[PDB]
């Protein structure tokens, strides 16, 4: 719904310059907004006997 | 002065609608800075029709400069034609521009509060304005919610004084423990004013 | 003409088969015309279905070979459960020209009267009794016992919009065939005058009693 | 007997119940299916007027007791299939105790029939 | 791909990406509409904006 | 002419129940009786039936003063527990009023199906607003995207106003000019394309319909929006092939393949879209020409067939390992529907992919990998993380290998 989305977000707040809307942005850098990339960490204590196994 | 305004409605009108949206922000802002002399010299009507979008128009203007223009513009259109024309055509389009995606007009919509409150009177601020500039406070760039910080202690006085500690007052304590440096000191230098 | 009704666009091919039905005059007994009323009748799209069922309806009034094949195609889209009812009453005048032999007008009368037991609203009921006056005065060998259906309606029949269409199709078979009225048949109607309240029903009846007296 | 005077009354009950089944819906249910001239009507009505929600309930309550007909049931189902909304400008997924009940309705109208 | 097919996304629709779909559309309509007194020309940012390098500032 | 061939006659029963219904002349049901219907907070729809129904029954000419009722209160209708009958009578009004007034009709449509969140900004579009930007009918309320009643009216107004867009922008053309005809003609492409790829993103369920999938809403709304992408792909085919080489979502393929007759054409275009140096249009290209494939099995769809898999095989000795896994893991499954559909490619598909699953068992033997399925190599059917991409491909040409066998075994 990435069209859906932005047709939304195309709803003009003021009328516009002569009835005519034109988009803000001149473009998008790259593929947007970067996902976060949260990072993830398991017990310490299992790393450390599993690390003792090894 | 010289030619009364029926004659610039007949000839210049035209020309300088043409110029409201001229490449160079300048003229733009000349236009701009001439539109309160209209607008004194001319009725609701015939401003609603011609020139009122155009006012709007200049809100979500690239140029910062313009914006500004515009948005003190407003108080001096509010002066001339009432709160109820203001509740009509202004408050709606402002309004609209809080859910915008871009945080410059987020702030705008800020800026025309804050020039607003002081000539909309104690309801329109607080009924209209108000639950507008609060929701804010979860915005997640630090500019639009230390931005609301300064509204909030802008539009303090002219807001009722009952909805204050109730309502105002939460959002502020919530904005002094925020994680943004800027948004703690904009907070609690309206903590203060707040008294 | 016929090309076009191989057309993938449905509207088309709606345009395509509502000129087939105004031809439908001067090519009777067209095969494929035929053929291509019985496959648009099961389309999916509600336009071609609509022209499918005018065209249909021309040419069981021209061809009686159309009406023979078609009868038991309309019968089971009418009495087909997945059928829509603003459709069913759009398919049940096709049944009022089953009349080209006795044995097709026999069984129309048969699933007209099906409908009428088992499709009692207002609607239905007023479209299937209009359809089978229609049929019966084609046929002219039902039409005392039609005479008879319509006034038993006229008197049971609670409904003032079910009154309102027997008064008209006895007005229609008053004029039509006012020969075949038996005594007894002009007796019920002079019974059901009498002893209605209504005024506007009573004036129905009484419009074909006078068109009946003379 | 309500012979003359059923039209009006299924005329009154389409009037009333838009959803056909939307209030006290045991009545309605005993009306579609049970041991009635009017029957198809109304459940043609109730295939093409029904809520989808309202449907998938009368579905899920026909298939799980003898207290419903077979032939309206499969013959219901077998509209909902094939309704035209369905297949505009032109396959049901069931669970095992549904199933079980359905070739049960389906061996019961042909007990019903016998040969 | 070649160096001598610019994309000009005003003057065709098939060089438009489905992402930048309706933002372009708005770009194009505004570009074709709002050119009253103005400006006629294809693609803003790509035609002029993307300038070689030993032009960029040849003032 | 969707919007003409509606008046044409069908078999007489409007005109017999009009004049044996409405001849009661008990006209009670003005427009503010029903305006008062629909105002009642406790909302009797049955109420409000008794007066629309007869409504049905009205001609055009005369349902003309109950247009600003029955379309300003219809955003009402957008909630839950609204009965089909009421839906359905309203779209049947508002076909009955777009015989006769469409403009007006439509502006005032488009104006009652704001999604009314901030309503105080009631946008209050004007024909020249819609005719510029037909897009605007589309920022209507979601719940419309699940009303199929309210969806078709939206449909009718979008065709509506494509229409009008083409016809005003070349009056505005012909007012200016005293090319620009190009530009014309682009923007035309690039609404259509647009207007197409929306109504293809309101096909896709929502993530609250992720969490029956014939018997609901969204399979009407589906049915309706393939109905109307035929009538643009008829009235212009280059749409539909802007709107394959701008490509939608891959679980749309078999939907509007199935549901639009139109796309027996796209076998013309698909061996251009191949040619395309993009590697996403190519997989877009093969998904397409498989679910086509699946639906008409044509000597055509099977030189197209053949001309797909030798270009798969071809560019399996061109793509690097990354493109290689980018390539063949949307589109090894589609493997499956040419095998369905053409035996005769059972000799190149399987020599296809045993030459797939050798590069790959190379590629996998390049590195140290944590599950290595060389060792593994008797593994049974093994029925369904972030692992190597590698040892997934090896994955994915077993699994479609292993679909393959079981379609030509059961």
């Amino acid at each position: 719904a990435s069209l859906l989305d932005t047709n939304r977000r195309h709803t003009a707040a003021v009328p516009g310059p002569g009835g005519i809307w034109s988009v803000f942005h001149a473009g998008v850098i790259g593929r947007g907004l970067k996902p976060p990339k949260f990072v993830q960490s398991r017990n310490q204590q299992e790393v450390i006997y599993n690390t003792q196994s090894l | 002065e010289v030619i009364g305004i029926r004659q610039l409605s007949q000839s210049l009108l035209p020309a300088i609608v043409e110029l409201a949206e001229d490449a160079k922000w300048r003229v733009r802002l000349a236009i701009i800075e001439y539109m309160p002399l209209l607008a004194g010299q001319l009725g609701v009507e015939f401003f609603d029709e011609k020139l009122n979008s155009l006012c709007m128009a200049w809100l979500v203007d690239h140029v910062y400069a313009i914006r500004e223009a515009a948005t003190s513009n407003l108080k001096k259109l509010v002066e001339k034609f009432g709160k109820e024309w203001a509740h009509a055509t202004i408050i709606p389009k402002v309004l609209a521009m809080s859910g915008d995606p871009n945080y410059l007009h987020r702030m705008t919509t800020l800026f025309c509060i804050n020039v607003l409150s002081e000539v909309c009177g104690q309801d329109i601020t607080t009924k209209h304005m108000l639950p507008t500039v609060l929701r804010m406070a979860g915005d997640p760039v630090a500019n639009v919610r230390f931005n609301v910080a300064k509204s909030l202690q802008k539009i303090g006085p002219i807001l009722d004084n009952s909805t204050l500690q109730s309502e105002v007052k939460p959002i502020l304590e919530k904005l002094t423990q925020d994680q943004d440096v800027d948004v703690k000191y904009f907070a609690q230098e309206a903590l203060t004013v707040l008294s | 003409i016929f090309s076009v009704i191989h057309s993938n666009d449905p509207v088309a091919r709606a345009i395509t088969l509502r000129m087939l039905g105004s031809l439908a005059s001067i090519i009777p007994e067209r095969k494929n015309a035929h053929h291509s009323i019985r496959q648009s009748l099961d389309s999916h799209d509600n336009v071609e279905v609509e022209a499918a069922v005018f065209a249909a309806a021309n040419f069981s009034a021209q061809s009686k070979d159309f009406a023979v094949g078609i009868c038991n195609k309309i019968s089971e889209m009418i009495q087909g459960l997945a059928t829509p009812v603003d459709l069913k009453l759009k398919l049940i005048p096709i049944l009022q020209h089953m009349h080209h032999d006795a044995i097709l007008a026999s069984s129309a009368r048969q699933l007209l009267q099906q409908l009428v037991t088992s499709y009692p609203s207002t609607k239905m009921v007023i479209v299937s009794l209009h359809t089978f006056t229609l049929l019966a005065a084609s046929s002219l060998v039902d039409t005392p016992k039609q005479i008879q259906l319509l006034l038993q309606y006229l008197k049971n029949d609670p409904r003032k919009a079910v009154k309102r269409l027997a008064i008209q199709d006895l007005k229609l078979l008053a004029n039509k065939t006012p020969h075949t009225w038996s005594r007894e048949n002009i007796q019920a109607l002079c019974e059901c005058a009498l002893q209605t309240p209504y005024d506007s029903l009573k004036l129905g009846m009484l419009s074909v009693l006078s068109t009946l007296s003379g | 007997r309500l012979g003359p005077s059923s039209g009006l009354l299924v005329d009154w009950l389409e009037m009333l119940d838009p959803e056909v089944v939307s209030s006290c819906p045991d009545l309605q249910l005993r009306l579609l299916f049970s041991r009635p001239s009017f029957r198809p009507y109304l459940l043609t009505l109730f295939t093409h007027q029904s809520s989808w929600p309202t449907l998938h309930q009368c579905i899920r309550v026909l298939l799980g007791e003898q207290r419903f007909d077979p032939s309206a049931s499969l013959d219901f189902l077998w509209a909902c299939i094939h309704v035209p909304r369905i297949w505009q400008g032109r396959v049901l997924r069931v669970q095992g105790p549904e199933l079980i009940s359905l070739v049960e309705l389906i061996l019961a109208e042909a007990e019903t029939r016998s040969q | 791909l070649n160096k001598d097919l610019k994309p000009q996304t005003f003057r065709n629709a098939y060089d438009i990406p489905r992402r930048n779909l309706l933002d372009h559309l708005t770009r194009m309509r505004s570009n074709l509409l709002k050119s009253t007194r103005r400006f006629l020309k294809g693609q803003d940012e790509d035609q002029v904006h993307s300038v070689p390098i030993a032009q960029m500032g040849n003032y | 002419v969707d919007d003409w061939i509606c008046e044409e006659e069908i078999t007489g029963t409007d005109a017999l129940l009009r004049r044996m219904l409405l001849t009661n002349n008990a006209k009670n049901h003005s427009p503010k009786q029903l305006q008062e219907a629909f105002s009642a907070v406790p909302v009797n729809n049955t109420q409000v039936m008794q007066i629309i129904e007869h409504l049905t029954l009205l001609s055009a000419s005369e349902l003309i003063p109950y247009a600003e009722v029955l379309t300003s209160n219809m955003s009402q209708l957008l909630n839950s527990g609204v009965p089909r009958r009421i839906l359905q009578t309203v779209n049947k009004l508002w076909m009955v009023l777009n015989t006769v007034m469409p403009r007006r009709l439509w502006v005032m449509t488009v104006n009652a199906l704001q999604p009314s969140i901030k309503f105080v900004r009631q946008q209050k579009y004007t024909q020249n607003d819609l005719m510029i930007d037909p897009l605007i009918v589309l920022r209507c309320d979601q719940r419309v995207h699940r009303c199929p009643p309210l969806m078709d009216i939206t449909l009718h107004m979008l065709n509506g106003y494509l229409l009008a867009s083409k016809a005003y922008l070349s009056a505005h053309l012909k007012e200016t000019e005293q090319t620009r005809e190009e530009l014309k003609n682009a923007l035309l492409a690039a609404q259509d394309s647009a207007a197409v790829q929306i109504l293809l993103e309101i096909c896709l369920p929502t993530e609250e319909e992720k969490a029956d999938n014939l018997l609901c809403n969204l399979r009407e709304v589906q049915c309706l929006i393939c109905c109307l992408l035929h009538q643009m792909y008829i009235a212009d085919p280059n749409i539909a092939k802007l709107v394959h080489f701008q490509g939608y979502p891959c679980e749309l393929l078999p939907l509007t393949v199935a549901g639009i007759p139109s796309m027996h054409i796209c076998l013309d275009f698909i061996p251009e879209l191949i040619a395309q140096p993009e590697l996403e249009k190519q997989i877009f290209a093969i998904q397409l020409l498989s679910h086509l494939c699946i639906q008409y099995a044509l000597p055509k769809s099977l030189s197209v067939a053949r001309l797909a898999v030798n270009v798969m095989g071809t560019l399996l000795t061109v793509l690097t390992q990354a493109k290689r896994y980018a390539f063949f893991m949307p589109t090894l499954p589609s493997l499956v529907s040419f095998c369905r559909a053409f035996p005769p490619l059972y000799e190149d598909i399987m020599s296809l992919l045993i030459q797939i699953g050798q590069v790959c068992a190379s590629d996998v033997a390049t590195q140290t990998r944590d599950i290595d399925p060389i060792i593994t190599r008797l593994q049974q059917i093994k029925e369904k993380g972030s692992m190597d991409p590698d040892v997934q491909l090896c994955h994915c040409i077993e699994r479609t290998v292993i679909e393959i066998i079981n379609m030509s075994v059961s």
